[PDB]
């Protein structure tokens, strides 16, 4: 049965599924660095479910079927015209922070459902609560208007405020000059542009606001380049945490209920990422919005409820 | 060529507290997208009291 | 951006003689085209028009025109024959009408 | 196809199916017996046949 | 004459069962059969009406307006297909829904025995002809024209609701048959004359009377092609049918309750034909047009004669073909040119032969040339004013000329002259348009052979 | 009518005036409140024990209990608007509009 | 001077600009309940002045 | 509505209006371009207690930095007009 | 709030109800406002945050006074005659207070200034039940003491009622206080055929209910609280906007659909009465209901406004909770005038 006041009346309550490896782990750091591989090795050690970054097309890999769609369907902005072309007249550059953000609040409300739901830890790359670093390299660099930091500032205010923070934050260090070697090494031909003010940028906004907001929240375990590769001591550094300080501990049954009601339902979750604020850069004309709904409902996968398209095998369906 | 439809600029009229803008509701403003006001900093001030000396 | 929204241009007309140079006017499938034509002339010349007038032409005199010419020529014949008058100022008989009393 | 579970599968939910069917035939034969006994008790009150 | 009903009621879910290129032809293949069938109304008696139910009835002044809507319906498909080609499938569907919908509240109106029940259908045919200007007119002004022809009509049809029900409380019955046999004079008190006008506004707005009829050109010029065509020759018709109705529980307040609407009527058909002689806009003029020709209809319906009645009858149908011919023409230059402005396309008659032919068949029907029924009907009307008033015969006469002037100023615009040289879009004439133009005139002259079907219940 | 019975319709006009004109306070409109709910107790219980109504004398019981109700409900809003405010003057509450 | 400005300027366009002049005359309040309370008060006193005395 | 919109030429009015009231200040030797060190002979003090007087006036908070460099009453009105974003 | 918490409270605002709708007790009546008002007051502030408060304090304040006027109007209809059975309401003060209290209770002009407000101020859930299951009580009482009421009073309130509904909801472009005033002047239509035939007052108040429920379920499906955020929904699911404009246009009160029946009715029943002047204004004025019903249909269904590129990622997801009621409100909503006559039912 789907989840909801009925299930909490009757049995369900959130509180006895926690084991002390609720634990939700975010792995924070700047371009190129090995958080991703760190994630990887904490979840495997401590038991976790491992969320892989959110990119452009992360909404499509949770619909349908999880191959990505046309970028003319999703997302409509490219990380390599970015890198090529940040100060792009036709907006790209705060259309992708837009709609990164958005993808980043789906996988927050994800792995929020899914421990809620199961009980098990999830370790997510960055977060809500981290990508404003990247939107702050954008203004300090000249790719994006006032505006559309009032417009992000506005939608982070209304959004992010209905969800817990992460139990323990992972930061991991690596210098720009360093960074710069592995982007050179990687063979990226669009990262190659990536100037060292950009990353300075990410790296200034890391280390000066999130890291001591987020500190003020729960405690943060940082850790320099050569330290990560071993995991097994990074482990063993985040079992014996002492955390009883953020709003966690705090958390009764009946706020768990909310949460769970919040997380679930991605339509209330990505309610307030579509407010009528008019830029120019994320607003779209009345015939291009027609034209690409009318290519979209014509997927083979999309013109019905997920149950009722035959077109791609759906049987029985006069009886549904 | 094609059928108009409306742009930022019309569709700007629906966007205020109210309809027919006048001097004293000019600066009314719209309601926050969350029925959620910011809180104020009304502080309050905890009472000071001398225990002894005497 | 100097630009105010995202937005497709304004496409050009499309001819229907380019794809399709006896295009009826109809659609741009010739075949469908060609059958819109085709139901369009048989059911509005041929079916409704021709017939329906011919239909018109032959409805049935419900008015009774020839009727009254045939009661007027047998009413002329008896009230010429006897003398009558052929038309009188009364529609009604006076017999079956009342007028009141007092008129002062 | 479907990456997710997709709670309503191939086969329709034949317990709510067969309540729904069950439901409508009992309203249908219920409504035809009413509808008879209110002709027949109409008939003996004003003594047509 | 649910035979005639219902067949609608079935060219719905047709549209909305028809695979998506086959909407167009199975759509006009069935409104051209339900013509055929509504071509068997034109048989009625001289005495009395066709009462088929206690619901509908057919009579000698309504008949024709059923023919001529279940014709139009056939022409607005044909004359809709073009503008409509990049539309979706479903949009189509609704737009063809809005279409037969309008036919079929237009049908129940024309044949209901109900004072109530033709407010409530002459009322129901607001909300689809509203839909269709909003929605698939071109411009920006289009959202405008739906209030000046929403709230016009409006504010003259809710009194007359009032005072029809005023009427039930009286007399016991709003049936037309009951209303006429046990007819009363009415008196001459505050009362009754506000009962008038309240009896009389609706349909003298719905014309449109001079003065009442700045919603017409809004509405005929926003529209699409369709709802044009529906609006200048069936909805204006809506006023006249309404007005020859209810116009026999009024006697005799109508004798001097008639003078400043004659008086309006006169000199606003004087002042519009006057209008037309400097327009810019070509489906202006012809809206115009239609409000001289009106204003005619409303005199003849006002002076209360059955020679007037006669005319007023001819003048509806005949106006009702040539106004939908004239817009379809200016909708075939608009379609090629994109603009509504008359001097911008010139000399037309070098580039496209027969269609300057179909512009002058319409153009000396416009004038009234003998003995086209549209001459039958001004001239009924004219010596019915001649009885009533020796002198009217100055400012119709005044009219008769205006008309010819701003008719043929229209062609020599729009056909002689020479061609506009930076103008090269200009493509030969599709046989769809030929055919329409030859479906809207073919008719007219046939009734011209056989006029006493479209003369009323008065011949 | 006495000249009790309109001493009491007097008293019960005198604080819905009080009610009806705010000053400042909202604990103020809550005492006028509770002095209406006083004088209606005194009047039905002097009309009940006028005429020897023996059945009706509950009825003056419950409708203190509600009473209570009402001041207790009045109390905990005023609570929460000083949470908001630091005062519970009636000038704060003016975020919604007509 | 008739169909454009002065046909315009009687029907129409005097019903809009008085329906919008009432429209923020009424809508306009500052949602202060000491204002309308009183109103309250003058309405009550009104009611039991004009009908009320007369039955 | 609100407050009208201030203009440079109130602006100067009060200004000059708050100079003349402070005790130490003759009112006819007092110009907009009086240096107040120089012309009008006061030292820091004086000055900070004339920057805390416009505070006052203005209702708005000068730094410690910005308001020492106001050093006559025509710098004060351009510091003024440039925070307001007053240009007329 | 727990949902035990909150079933029990929703139950006991309807016991409230059900209790003033079959007592033949002035007290208990009494009690039963009460109850309704002390279980309502936690609904309106379900999601805590300012506005809700100060709604709910608005509430309070006007519904207290409401209810002490109502007492007091008991006592001296018991002190002019020793009877507490709700009937024909032996003295006229106290009719005149009764009528006052029940009318600031539903909101009528000029005790209507709470409405919007409290509208405004709280959810859409909450809203729709203020707006539709909280005139139910006064409107009973009411409908129980039609014999006895002052016409002119009563005619004179709900006049205002119309005109002020119309002349504020053309000035709104916040959902919330649309549909609070359209309330306000339904209530007037309601209470002016109420001295004539409480069979209309009770068709018309069902009328009503079904199209405000269809309204607002439509609201809450597609979670539009202003005019701009309700344009965006034809890019997400246009079969909404379809019906909502269709609902629009019934609540205009168009032929031919239902929301025609109740005001044709009311004027038929007011011109058996001689009446004729009065049903002529309120149509007047009904117009400007249906001008600004005509302009949310503009900007929600019968143009495209523009649209924003995160709408992409809500077309990948489905609507989770499913209300069942909604189809079966539109369609009472839209096709029921030929379905008039059944109306016989009702009385
Ligand atoms: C290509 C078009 C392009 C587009 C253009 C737009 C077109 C749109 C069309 C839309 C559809 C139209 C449908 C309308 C339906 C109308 C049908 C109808 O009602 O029929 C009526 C009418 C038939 O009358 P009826 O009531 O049915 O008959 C009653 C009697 O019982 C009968 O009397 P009877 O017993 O004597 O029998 C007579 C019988 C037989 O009588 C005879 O045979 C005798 C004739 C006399 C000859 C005698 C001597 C000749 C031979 C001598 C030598 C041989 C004999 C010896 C051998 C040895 C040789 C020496 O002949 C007839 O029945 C008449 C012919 C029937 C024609 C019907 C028309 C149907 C039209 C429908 C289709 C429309 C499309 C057109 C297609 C048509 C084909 C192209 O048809 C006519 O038109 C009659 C006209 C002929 C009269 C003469 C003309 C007089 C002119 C005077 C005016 C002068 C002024 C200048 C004006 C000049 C203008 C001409
Ligand atoms: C009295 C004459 C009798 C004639 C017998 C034959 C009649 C056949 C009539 C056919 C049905 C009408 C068709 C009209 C649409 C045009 C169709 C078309 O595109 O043709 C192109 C075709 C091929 O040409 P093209 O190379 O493609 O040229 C295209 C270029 O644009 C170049 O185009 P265009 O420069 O060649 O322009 C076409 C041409 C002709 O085109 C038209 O104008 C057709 C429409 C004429 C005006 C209609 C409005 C006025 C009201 C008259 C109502 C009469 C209805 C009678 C029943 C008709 C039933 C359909 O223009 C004119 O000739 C001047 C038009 C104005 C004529 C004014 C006449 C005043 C009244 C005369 C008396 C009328 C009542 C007669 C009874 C009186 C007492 C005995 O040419 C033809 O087939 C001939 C044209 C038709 C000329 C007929 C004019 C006289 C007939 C009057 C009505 C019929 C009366 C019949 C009974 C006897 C009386
Ligand atoms: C392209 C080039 C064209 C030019 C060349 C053309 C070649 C010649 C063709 C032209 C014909 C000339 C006309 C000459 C007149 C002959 C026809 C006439 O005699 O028929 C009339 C008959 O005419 C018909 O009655 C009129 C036709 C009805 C019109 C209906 C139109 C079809 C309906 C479509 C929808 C309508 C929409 C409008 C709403 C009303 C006779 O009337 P009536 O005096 O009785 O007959 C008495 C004898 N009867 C009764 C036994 C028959
Ligand atoms: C923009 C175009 C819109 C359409 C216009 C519609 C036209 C409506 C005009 C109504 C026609 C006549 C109305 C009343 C009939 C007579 C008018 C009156 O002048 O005649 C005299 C009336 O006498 C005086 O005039 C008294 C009436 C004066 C007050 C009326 C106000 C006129 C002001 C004009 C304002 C413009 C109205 C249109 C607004 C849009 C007759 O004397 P009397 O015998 O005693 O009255 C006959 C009735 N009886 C028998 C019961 C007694
Ligand atoms: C006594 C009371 C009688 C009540 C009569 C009601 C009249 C019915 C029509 C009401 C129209 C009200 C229009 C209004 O208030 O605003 C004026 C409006 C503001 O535009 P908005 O859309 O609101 O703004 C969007 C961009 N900011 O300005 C306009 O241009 C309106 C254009 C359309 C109006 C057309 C009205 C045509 C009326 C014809 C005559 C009928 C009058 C009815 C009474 C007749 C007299 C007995
Ligand atoms: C109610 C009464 C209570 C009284 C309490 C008083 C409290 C007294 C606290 C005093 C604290 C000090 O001494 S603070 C020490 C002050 N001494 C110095 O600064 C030495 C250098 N002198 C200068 O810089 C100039 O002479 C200067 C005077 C600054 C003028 O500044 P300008 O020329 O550049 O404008
Ligand atoms: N919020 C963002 N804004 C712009 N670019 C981003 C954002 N998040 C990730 N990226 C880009 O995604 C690319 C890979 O992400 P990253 O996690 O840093 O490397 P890796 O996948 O090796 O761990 C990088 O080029 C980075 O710039």
């Amino acid at each position: 049965l789907q989840y909801g006041p009925l299930a909490f009346v009757l049995g369900e309550r959130t509180t006895r599924k926690l084991t002390e490896t609720s634990k939700v782990i975010t792995v924070d750091g700047n371009i190129c660095s090995g958080k991703g591989r760190l994630a990887r090795e904490i979840a495997e050690k401590l038991g976790l479910r491992h969320f892989p970054e959110a990119g452009i097309h992360y909404a499509d890999s949770t619909t349908g079927d999880g191959k990505p769609l046309d970028v003319q369907l999703s997302g409509n902005c490219s990380l390599e015209k970015f890198y090529d072309d940040p100060k792009s007249n036709d907006g790209n550059s705060y259309r992708l922070q837009s709609w990164l953000y958005a993808s980043r609040l789906l996988q927050y409300a994800d792995a929020l459902e899914h421990l809620l739901s199961t009980g098990q830890g999830v370790v997510l790359e960055r977060s809500i609560y981290s990508d404003f670093v990247f939107l702050e390299a954008m203004y300090r660099q000249g790719f994006i208007r006032k505006q559309c930091v009032e417009h992000y500032n506005e939608v982070k205010k209304v959004t992010a405020c209905e969800y817990l923070p992460p139990h323990v934050v992972v930061y991991v260090d690596v210098p720009v000059p360093e960074i710069q070697s592995r982007i050179q090494k990687k063979g990226n031909p669009h990262e190659m542009k990536i100037t060292a003010a950009y990353l300075q940028d990410i790296e200034n906004a890391y280390k000066k606001t999130f890291l001591p907001e987020m500190s003020e929240k729960c405690e943060v375990l940082q850790y320099s380049a050569r330290e990560a590769e071993d995991a097994e001591k990074v482990v063993e550094d985040i079992e014996y945490l002492k955390c009883d300080k953020g709003p966690w501990p705090d958390q009764d049954d009946r706020t768990f209920h909310r949460l769970r009601m919040l997380v679930q339902n991605k339509l209330e979750v990505l309610n307030y990422t579509t407010i009528p604020v008019y830029l120019p850069e994320i607003t779209i004309g009345a015939h291009q919005s027609d034209r690409v709904f009318q290519k979209f409902t014509e997927l083979p996968g999309r013109k019905y409820s997920p149950g009722y398209n035959e077109d791609v095998g759906d049987k029985w369906i006069w009886l549904k | 060529a094609r059928q108009w439809q409306p742009d930022v600029e019309w569709a700007e009229q629906f966007g205020g507290a109210v309809m027919y803008p006048t001097k004293e509701t000019a600066h009314w403003k719209p309601p926050p997208w969350n029925d959620v006001d910011p809180p104020k900093d009304t502080l309050v001030s905890n009472l000071t009291l001398n225990f002894g000396p005497q | 951006p100097t630009i105010r929204l995202q937005e497709d241009p304004d496409p050009e007309d499309e001819n229907l003689y380019e794809k399709n140079p006896d295009s009826h006017g109809y659609d741009k499938d010739p075949i469908v085209d060609l059958w819109n034509m085709r139901v369009v002339f048989f059911f509005g010349f041929s079916i409704v028009l021709v017939l329906g007038s011919t239909f018109v032409a032959y409805l049935p005199d419900y008015r009774m025109q020839e009727w009254a010419r045939r009661e007027a020529e047998r009413l002329v014949k008896y009230r010429e024959a006897n003398g009558l008058p052929l038309m009188e100022s009364n529609c009604f008989d006076p017999n079956k009408i009342q007028l009141p009393e007092d008129e002062d | 196809k479907f990456y997710i579970r997709e709670p309503p599968h191939g086969s329709p939910d034949w317990l709510k199916v067969g309540l729904t069917l069950g439901t409508s035939v009992f309203l249908w034969i219920y409504l035809i017996k009413q509808h008879k006994e209110d002709v027949l008790e109409y008939k003996r009150r004003n003594g047509l046949e | 004459m649910l035979k005639i009903i219902i067949p609608t009621t079935m060219l719905l879910p047709m549209t909305w069962m028809s695979k998506h290129n086959m909407i167009w032809i199975n759509a006009t293949v069935h409104s051209l059969l339900i013509s055929l069938i509504s071509l068997s109304l034109l048989n009625q008696l001289g005495e009395n009406s066709l009462n088929f139910s206690l619901t509908f009835f057919s009579d000698s002044l309504s008949a024709p307006l059923l023919v001529l809507t279940t014709w139009l319906l056939p022409l607005m498909l044909m004359a809709s297909q073009s503008h409509l080609s990049k539309e979706t499938t479903t949009r189509k569907k609704l737009y063809i829904t809005m279409l037969i919908l309008l036919q079929l509240f237009l049908i129940m109106t024309f044949t209901a025995t109900e004072l109530i029940l033709f407010y409530i259908l002459f009322e129901a045919t607001l909300v689809p002809t509203l839909i269709i200007i909003t929605r698939w007119g071109n411009q920006t002004e289009r959202l405008n024209a739906g209030l000046y022809f929403l709230f016009y009509t409006l504010a003259g049809s809710l009194p007359l609701l009032v005072a029809l029900v005023y009427i039930q409380n009286t007399t016991g019955s709003l049936n037309f048959l009951i209303i006429h046999y046990w007819s009363h004079p009415l008196s001459n008190s505050w009362s009754n004359i506000f009962m008038w006008l309240a009896c009389i506004m609706a349909f003298m707005v719905k014309m449109p009377l001079y003065g009442l009829h700045l919603w017409l050109p809004k509405a005929h010029v926003e529209a699409p092609i369709a709802g044009s065509m529906v609006l200048a020759a069936v909805l204006l018709k809506l006023g006249g049918y309404g007005m020859m109705r209810i116009t026999t529980i009024l006697n005799p307040l109508t004798n001097y309750m008639a003078y400043p609407f004659l008086m309006l009527s006169m000199w606003g058909m004087i002042m519009t034909s006057s209008i037309c002689l400097r327009q810019t806009d070509l489906k202006s003029l012809i809206a115009y047009s239609s409000v001289s020709h009106m204003a005619l209809v409303i005199v003849a319906i006002m002076i209360q004669t059955p020679w007037s009645f006669m005319g007023a009858t001819a003048l509806m149908i005949a106006h009702g073909l040539t106004s939908s011919m004239l817009f379809c023409l200016a909708n075939t230059n608009y379609e090629r040119v994109h603009s509504r402005t008359m001097i911008l396309a010139r000399g037309l008659q070098t580039l496209l032969p027969l269609m300057a032919t179909w512009w002058l068949v319409a153009s000396l029907t416009n004038l009234a040339l003998p003995p086209s029924i549209n001459l039958i009907g001004e001239l009924f009307i004219i010596t019915a004013s001649f009885s009533w008033s020796n002198i009217t015969i100055i400012l119709m006469g005044m009219n008769m000329m205006i008309t010819a002037l701003y008719s043929l100023y229209m062609l020599i615009t729009t056909q002689r002259g020479k061609y506009t040289h930076h103008i090269n879009n200009i493509k030969p004439s599709f046989t769809r348009e030929n055919a329409l133009m030859a479906l809207h005139i073919l008719p007219l002259l046939l009734l011209t052979l056989n006029p006493k079907m479209i003369l009323g219940p008065l011949y | 009518m006495p000249l009790v019975y309109m001493n009491i319709i007097m008293a019960f006009a005198i604080a819905l005036a009080g009610l009806l004109m705010y000053r400042s306070h909202l604990m103020s409109s809550l005492l006028c409140l509770e002095g209406m709910m006083l004088s209606l107790f005194i009047m039905s219980t002097l009309i009940i024990l006028n005429t020897h109504f023996t059945l009706a004398n509950m009825m003056p019981i419950i409708l203190l209990v509600f009473a209570a109700c009402e001041a207790a409900l009045g109390l905990s809003l005023l609570v929460m608007v000083s949470n908001t405010y630091g005062t519970d003057y009636v000038q704060n509450l003016n975020l919604l509009q007509c | 001077l008739l169909d454009l400005i002065w046909l315009e300027t009687i029907l129409p366009k005097t019903t809009s600009f008085i329906q919008m002049k009432m429209s923020i005359m009424v809508s306009n309040q500052k949602g202060l309940i000491k204002l309308y309370f009183l109103s309250f008060l003058i309405t009550i006193m009104i009611s039991m002045t004009l009908f009320n005395y007369h039955e | 509505s609100d407050a009208p919109p201030l203009t440079l030429e109130a602006i100067k009015d009060r200004v000059l209006y708050v100079l003349k009231l402070y005790d130490k200040i003759d009112p006819e030797k007092l110009s907009v371009n009086s240096h107040f060190m120089k012309d009008l002979g006061l030292d820091s003090l004086d000055q900070v207690e004339i920057i805390m007087a416009m505070e006052d006036e203005f209702g708005f908070e000068i730094p410690d930095i910005d308001a020492e460099k106001l050093m006559c009453p025509q710098e004060i009105v351009d510091y003024i007009a440039d925070k307001k974003d007053v240009y007329e | 709030m727990n949902p035990i918490i909150y079933t029990t409270l929703i139950m006991t605002v309807m016991s409230g109800t059900m209790l003033v709708m079959i007592s033949s007790h002035w007290l208990l009546i009494w009690i039963g406002f009460e109850m309704n008002l002390l279980a309502m007051i936690p609904v309106l502030m379900k999601n805590f945050n300012p506005r809700a408060t100060e709604a709910a304090t608005k509430y309070f304040l006007t519904q207290a006074t409401a209810s002490m006027m109502l007492m007091m109007a008991i006592i001296i209809n018991l002190l002019y005659s020793g009877q507490w059975t709700i009937t024909k309401m032996f003295n006229p003060v106290a009719m005149t207070m009764m009528t006052m209290a029940l009318a600031m209770k539903l909101g009528l002009s000029p005790f209507h200034f709470w409405v919007p407000e409290v509208t405004q101020g709280i959810s859409l859930q909450a809203g729709l039940l203020l707006l539709t299951w909280q005139k139910l009580a006064p409107l009973s009482v009411l409908c129980q003491i039609s014999q006895s009421i002052n016409p002119n009073l009563m005619l004179t309130m709900a006049m205002l009622s119309i005109l002020i509904g119309g002349w504020g909801g053309l000035n709104q472009t916040q959902l919330r206080k649309i549909m609070a005033y359209s309330s306000i002047a339904h209530m007037g239509w309601m209470t002016a055929v109420l001295p004539y035939n409480t069979t209309m007052t009770i068709l018309n108040l069902l009328i009503y209910i079904t199209m405000t429920l269809a309204m607002f379920m439509l609201l809450i499906h597609s979670s539009a609280t202003t005019t701009l955020s309700l344009s965006h929904t034809w890019n997400k699911m246009p079969v909404i906007t379809s019906l909502m404009m269709v609902t629009l246009l019934s609540m205009g009160g168009l032929p031919p659909l239902s929301g025609f029946m109740p005001k044709w009715m009311i004027i038929q029943e007011m011109t058996k009465n001689e009446s004729i002047i009065m049903p002529t204004l309120m149509a007047m004025t009904a117009l400007l209901n249906l001008y600004f019903y005509m302009r949310l249909a503009y900007s929600s269904s019968l143009t495209m406004f523009p649209s924003t590129n995160n709408m992409k990622m809500k077309w990948q997801f489905e609507h989770t909770k499913q209300m069942k009621l909604l189809p079966t409100m539109i369609v009472l909503s839209t096709l029921v005038l030929p379905m008039t006559p059944a109306l016989s039912s009702l009385n």
